[PDB]
RNA sequence: CAUAUAUCCUGAGAGGUGAUGCAUAGCCGAGUGAGGCGAAUUCGGUGAUCCUAUGCUGCCGAGAAAAGCCUCUAGCGAGGAC
RNA sequence: UGCAUCCGGUGAAGCCGCCGAGUGAUCGAGUGGUGGAGGGUGUGGGAGUGAGAAUGCAGGCAUGAGUAGCGAUUAGGCAAGUGAGAACCUUGCCCGCCGAAAGACCAAGGGUUCCUGGGCCAGGCCAGUCCGCCCAGGGUGAGUCGGGACCUAAGGCGAGGCCG
RNA sequence: GUCAACCGAGCGUUGAUCCGAGGAUGUCCGAAUGGGGAAACCCGGCACGAGUGAUGUCGUGUCACCAGGCGCUGAAUAUAUAGGCGUCUGGGGGGAACGCGGGGAAGUGAAACAUCUCAGUACCCGUAGGAAGAGAAAACAAAAUGUGAUUCCGUGAGUAGUGGCGAGCGAAAGCGGAGGAUGGCUAAACCGUAUGCAUGUGAUACCGGGUAGGGGUUGUGUGUGCGGGGUUGUGGGACCUAUCUUUCCGGCUCUACCUGGCUGGAGGGCAGUGAGAAAAUGUUGUGGUUAGCGGAAAUGGCUUGGGAUGGCCUGCCGUAGACGGUGAGAGCCCGGUACGUGAAAACCCGACGUCUGUCUUGAUGGUGUUCCCGAGUAGCAGCGGGCCCGUGGAAUCUGCUGUGAAUCUGCCGGGACCACCCGGUAAGCCUGAAUACUUCCCAGUGACCGAUAGCGGAUUAGUACCGUGAGGGAAUGGUGAAAAGUACCCCG
């Protein structure tokens, strides 16, 4: 037996200083599986922050390729949401600022 | 048109030799011929390829 | 965690639901992590075999 | 039954709206620079290789297909259209 | 390598010397220095057994030589700063060059070169505090843009099939 | 886990980390198989669920092509076929060598070169297996009252031969060995039965005798299937016909009755996963494999030393003085060795039974005739291949095209051929052991290499790098016993 929960797609937040930005107008974005597809997070985020969100937009960054002595490694690839909750906005503690 | 549909017969290879012995490959192929199978006695007939020699023994029948 | 031995005795139901439980705590300690604010590092290592061992519970039950 | 600048289709552009907004010449302190205020905005001349134009007029060398849109019934139908 | 014997952390092999030896390839169980773990001899066995040369192969290094060059047709200068170090970095003021480009935006191509902080043995035909260089972190947001989810051309693949 | 540590955190006598065996999960590409495609990325259908106010969305299954079974359907078209459906089982791709059957060169040697050699080699194609191929005389042989399936080694023999008789090429008989299965099963002639296609003097016919009943074991034919019957070369076998003959019962031999056969059901043997038929099922075996455990004897003294495993001198074990390690040459310090012990489970070998099949409704030995003994086959001819044999006097084997027989006083071989003698019985099929190989796994060995050697690869290795692509393809091991890797001060 499987059991899906929205929590498989929602990796982890992302911590930056743009990202802070976003966060003081109500726009939270986060880490996630890289098959997701748009409408997918939103019904996931909605289910697991129980609130209200507005739209989602993604982005795929490409790994960083760093170079060592044994050879050319390449970090992973990875995939971002930046969601925007709507005028409700339950502000997401669990984020830890 | 070198191989029978029924027994399976294939072209034989060999040397063509001339007079002055030089040998050269070539192929020996059976007389296959075209014929129209009538498997039942109804009449429907199919085209198939059937060497002389199945002809002559009776294993196609042109009904 | 939860030895098998235990987990053997548990209804379906039951495994289902401490199955969605502890991907909750799964979820709550991969945001603590990324935070920063999270010292036991272990806590991740028995939580992931925690599901891995109802899931193996589970399967077997539809089996065997 | 018709030769009407009749009617209809296409259509550059002018005009209104969008615009009590936005933005700007400059004026203030402030200084990495943040911020605030912010005037007049008419007439012409020239002018395209761009638009009307997949048009019009000539020529022989005679100048893709399919989806799309419209229409016709065949066919579905007790609900359906605006 | 068989067999028998002797030397060796009280210092073997190897390498550098001194003093000598043999008719030759060569010798030194004669001895100094370096060295740190295996060697010698007798008698048999077997050889990947002896290089100065093949416009021979690989590595290191010479002579030419501190010589030629340092990659256009534009051109730089001064004051101040940072710095241990400045013609080449930053700021300001002048001069000059392109201006159907040496300006601005793309497709193909590249793949992190983009921004912030840091570095100055490697690279930059010089030095460099600078950098398309090195390290760490960050950055790419689409119902309407270029594509797929719509369509076909040249062409490719091609159920069955024909031919072989 | 590791290069490979540093930090932060934890587990473990309630048994962790580890090693063995069996399970579960196993994203996406790949034969790739729902459709597509620039391999690892785009788009779905159907059913069942999950989720929203509903579309959107998410899981679990399932959906390729072809072949073969099976059931329905049967176009033009009438029988019917093609074809269409639905459903079950299979394939497809990979692999280092070894096998088998096909196709098949050139450089080269001939001191040129075409015949010939290189060579049926390189390469290509189709195919399996743990091995494959071959195999039970239409064989050798030479007058011996000999051998007796195949395969594989040694000899025969670089001989007989063959060859622009040039270069070269090169057997077999026989003899000595390895293995034992000189093994098995069919087709025909006859019977019985079930049929399909015909027909019927539809009657005096179909069963052994006799008694009688009857009008279909159809009266007759035929073909096919299935059970007996037979598998042989001193020919064998079918029919025919004499002698003896090792359980019971039933129904058939058109029918009932006394005589000869056929078949079923119960004792008794005989075999079995095999070539001789096949699928299973238990019980057992200190039988084996896949983890391991035990395992004797010096802290010996003195001296050199940083260190004893060095030197000298004493003990001790030895079914253990193999090999490594430990601060320098260790049987007595460690891992081990000699020698013993160890399996829950899985797999493999055996063995004993359930079970399967067969013989007993059967055998033994005798006599004289008709039928059968593998057909477009054998033989002959034309053109080739290959055998020591290059078309030669050219036998045996074999491919393609024609022609095309006999069934035992028959047919084929005994190097053209003919006659005699001798051997064998073709045109049907299975068969282990002797034999070849090593991608991989386990234990070892070396008068083999020791970093320009040995694998290209002791280290990022088919990596870096070169090329659009096929492909080409490197260089780099050593501090020390331990890191004790130089605290602190000075110039910079």
């Amino acid at each position: 037996a499987t059991i899906t929960d929205p929590r498989d797609i929602i990796l982890a937040p992302v911590i930056s200083e743009k990202s802070y930005g976003l966060i003081e107008d109500n726009v939270y974005t986060f880490v996630v599986h890289p098959d997701s597809n748009k409408t997918q997070i939103k019904i996931a985020i909605e289910k697991i922050f129980d609130v209200k969100v507005d739209s989602v937009n993604t982005a795929n960054r490409q790994g960083k390729r760093k170079r060592t002595r044994t050879g050319f490694g390449k970090r992973k690839s990875t995939k971002r949401a930046i969601v925007k909750l709507a005028a409700g906005s339950k502000p997401i503690d669990l984020f830890g600022a | 048109a070198a191989v029978c549909d029924i027994c399976g017969k294939g072209p034989g290879f060999g040397k063509s030799v001339s007079h002055s012995h030089r040998r050269t490959s070539r192929r020996w192929n059976p007389n296959i011929q075209p014929v129209r199978a009538v498997t039942r006695p109804g009449g429907n007939k199919q085209r198939i390829n059937a060497c002389t020699s199945c002809i002559k023994a009776g294993k196609v029948s042109r009904a | 965690g939860t030895t098998p031995g235990e987990l053997r005795e548990l209804t379906d139901d039951e495994l289902k639901d401490k199955l969605r439980e502890s991907k909750e705590e799964l979820f709550n300690l991969r945001f603590q992590m990324a935070t920063g604010q999270l010292s036991n590092n272990r806590r991740l290592r028995t939580v992931r075999q925690e599901i891995a061992r109802v899931y193996t519970v589970l399967r077997e039950r539809e089996l065997g």
